RNA sequence: CUCGGAGCAGAACCCAACCUCCGAGCAGUACAUGCUAAGACUUCACCAGUCAAAGCGAACUACUAUACUCAAUUGAUCCAAU
RNA sequence: ACCA
């Protein structure tokens, strides 16, 4: 075989051997196989296809405990009856892309839960509407008439 | 063309962002110093005027 | 079952087709108008004075003095440079596929222009500024085989798409000179020269070329694992081990950076009439061929 | 409410959306004279390149 | 124009064209708007914004523009990382 | 000899005259007179010109405000200066 | 100073 002063065996010397590229590092995060993966073609007015991963959030180990206690609380409205976490990504035409998506999402839940996050984020506008139809509300909360 | 009451000035920003804009300006007037809204550093902050542009 | 034959058996009883009885599909010959006769004589369609009809109106753009529409536009580098930008043809994974299915494209082999380009899967115009060819992920939902293909440019999605399948895929540079070689081989080995070597890319290629990322062809092959398995994760798919295949040596195959075609050194001269291979063996030709 | 759906009503918790009118748009002209480049951002699908025949 | 060059015998390019104008693919022409560089100190924001657009040109500017320039302005190009790329094929267009 | 207002031209729009009249080739306030973007108008073409929701930034509790008062108050391309 |  030819091989020029520009050979990767040249430019790279510690680098040498037909596996070195191919190798599979041995240093398993989120387990594909844990996940439910499912694709649906969304309207398909819309070219997007829909990706959609479900995962049973209790049972799952790979989450840390703590965390799958903070998860169930800031998504809520994510589980389902059966304590699926169901998340979707219909923003691509590509399955793969939709997918990486719902899987960012999943790796985003966890990494929000561990940090929890005290900062005081600016009030949205449809906070503050809540904010005084709540306070309107613990003052018409009346007492027991004997205490 | 003779007679000439305002005159074009560069603003340039205070903020060293090289945000500059122009405005108008009596001649006889003192140089301006204008607090302006800079995009760079999305905020506002002085101006000095530098240059005549040109005579109005 | 019918027509097909029912006018061939038709043309039995007819006269002889001969030199006297042919005639052109109506509609294929549209009369010629000539300036004879009431309709088209007199003033022939040209009107009446003028600079019309005399043949001497002003140029195309021209307005009647007006500072035309195509002066008075600004000057704007929408085409500044076009001449010199670099441009690839977009191969599909969906035409790249069908390729396949139809026969066209080996996948049992390494897969660079010169396969693509008999396989007439992709068009390559040199003289056009095509610096070869574009991988793109267009069809990477349906995209099953696996390959070991070189390409010049290629998405993550579509490299995402041939790693998931167990195939390879590198990015290599060509230059002008060297693209129309391994496009169009039989014509180069037709002009009696030496194999030339491939150039490096300039400068500003330099870095997508020496990226594990691009998965260049210049790149740390030590590097590549990681970036390999960093799709994998970003994807959703399991990262196979190409090194347990049994086409693992096929799907290692890589030319050398200064080398043109498998197996084929820079300094050889095709003699395609004899089907020999001649190698120079002077020591500066020799160092210089392999420099 | 979820607890009233799920274990008294035992049934899945219906969610619903405020759902607003698509936009309207002009009919698409062959020649858009004198519209900006991004009018044709406004009858296009889909963000991602797409290629044809290749 | 040269509908027929002396030395080829064939049709030549108006470079003024080339210099102003952008031809798509599809068939249209992309132009900047004339005075977006001039005077901007009497100029309204909103005046200043509709000068800075890209827009297109009608039919017979497209017409006279297609006349102007020979076919090598007209092929489908595949420039790497082409601003206009998206903007070569039409999308949803009837009639 | 360009641009605005009025009559001719009474009521959607348009409408000539070496027709009848009167004006403009600026001033003043700002310094978000920042960004961006649906949908529209249009001086009978083109060029140019015009108005604007939403959004982002700001500003902010009693006509103002994401598009100042004002009728015109104006000059394309190339090129030059930076 | 005063090219377009």
């Amino acid at each position: 075989e030819f091989k020029s002063i520009y050979s990767l065996d040249k430019l790279y010397p510690e680098s040498q051997g037909s596996d070195t590229a191919w190798r599979v590092p041995n240093g398993s995060d989120i387990p594909l196989d844990r996940l439910t993966i499912s694709y649906c073609r969304s309207s398909g007015n819309k070219v997007n296809s829909k990706a959609e991963v479900r995962f049973h959030l209790a049972t799952a180990e790979w989450i840390a405990e703590p965390v799958r206690q903070k998860i169930a609380i800031t998504h809520k409205n994510k589980i389902n009856r059966l304590g699926e976490l169901i998340l979707t990504s219909e923003s691509s035409r590509y399955q793969f892309r939709n997918l990486a998506d719902c899987l960012q999402k999943i790796r985003d839940m966890i990494t929000e839960a561990s940090q929890t996050p005290k900062e005081p984020t600016k009030e949205d506008v449809k906070l503050h509407r809540i904010r005084i139809e709540n306070m309107n509300r613990e003052r018409l909360r009346q007492k027991r008439i004997h205490s | 063309k003779s007679k000439s009451k305002n005159i074009l000035v560069r603003m340039v920003s205070e903020a060293g962002t090289g945000f500059c804009f122009n405005t108008k300006r009596n001649r006889l007037r003192e140089k301006l110093t204008l607090l302006h809204y800079d995009p760079v550093v999305k905020q506002r902050v002085l101006f000095v005027e530098k240059k005549k542009i040109r005579s109005l | 079952q019918g027509g097909g034959a029912r006018a061939l058996d038709l043309l039995r009883g007819l006269p002889r087709v001969s030199l006297a009885n042919l005639k052109p599909n109506p509609g294929s010959k549209k009369p010629e108008r000539r300036p004879r006769g009431r309709r088209r004589g007199r003033k022939c369609g040209r009107g009446h004075k003028g600079e019309r009809q005399r043949g001497t109106r002003p140029r195309l753009g021209f307005e009647g003095g007006q500072t035309p529409f195509y002066i008075r536009i600004p000057k704007y580098g929408f085409n500044e440079g076009h001449s010199f930008r670099r441009q690839y043809k977009p191969l599909s994974l969906n035409r790249l596929q069908y390729l396949i299915d139809l026969g066209r494209v080996d996948p049992s082999q390494p897969i660079d222009l010169t396969q693509l380009v008999n396989g007439r899967g992709v068009t390559i115009q040199p003289l056009k500024r095509d610096y070869g060819v574009q991988l793109v992920e267009e069809g990477a939902d349906t995209f099953t085989a696996k390959v070991n293909i070189e390409v010049q440019l290629a998405s993550e999605l579509a490299i995402a798409a041939i790693e998931k399948n167990g195939g390879v895929v590198t990015t290599a540079f060509y230059d002008p000179r060297s693209l129309d070689i391994v496009c169009k081989p039989v014509p180069f080995f037709l002009r009696g020269q030496p194999i030339p070597k491939r150039m490096l890319p300039p400068e500003e290629l330099v870095p997508y070329y020496t990226d594990a990322k691009n998965r260049g062809y210049l790149a740390d092959p030590a590097k590549f694992p990681e970036a390999r398995l960093e799709l994998a994760r970003k994807y959703g798919y399991i990262l196979p081990d190409i090194t347990k295949d049994e086409l693992f040596k096929m799907l290692c195959t890589r030319k050398d950076p200064r080398q043109i075609f498998f197996g084929l050194a820079p300094g050889w001269v095709v003699n395609m009439a004899d089907k020999k291979i001649l190698k120079p063996t002077d020591e500066n030709l020799l160092k210089y061929y392999t420099s | 409410v979820t607890y009233i759906f799920h274990q008294l009503l035992d049934m899945r918790e219906p969610v619903f959306e405020f759902v607003r009118p698509p936009p309207y748009h002009p009919k698409q002209k062959r020649f858009p004279h004198r519209q900006p480049l991004r009018y044709l951002d406004r009858y296009r699908d889909s963000h991602e390149p797409t290629y044809g025949i290749y | 124009l040269t509908y027929f060059s002396a030395r080829k015998g064939k049709r030549k390019t108006v470079k003024a064209v080339i210099d102003r104008f952008l031809r798509l693919h599809c068939g249209l022409w992309v132009r900047r708007k004339a005075g977006y560089k001039k005077k901007l100190w009497k100029k309204t924001p909103a005046r200043k914004k509709r000068l800075r657009e890209f827009v297109f040109c009608n039919k017979t500017q497209s017409k006279l523009l297609d006349k102007m320039t020979t076919s090598f302005w007209k092929r489908r190009n595949w420039y790497v990382d082409d601003p206009y790329q998206k903007y070569h094929d039409r999308t949803n267009l009837k009639v």
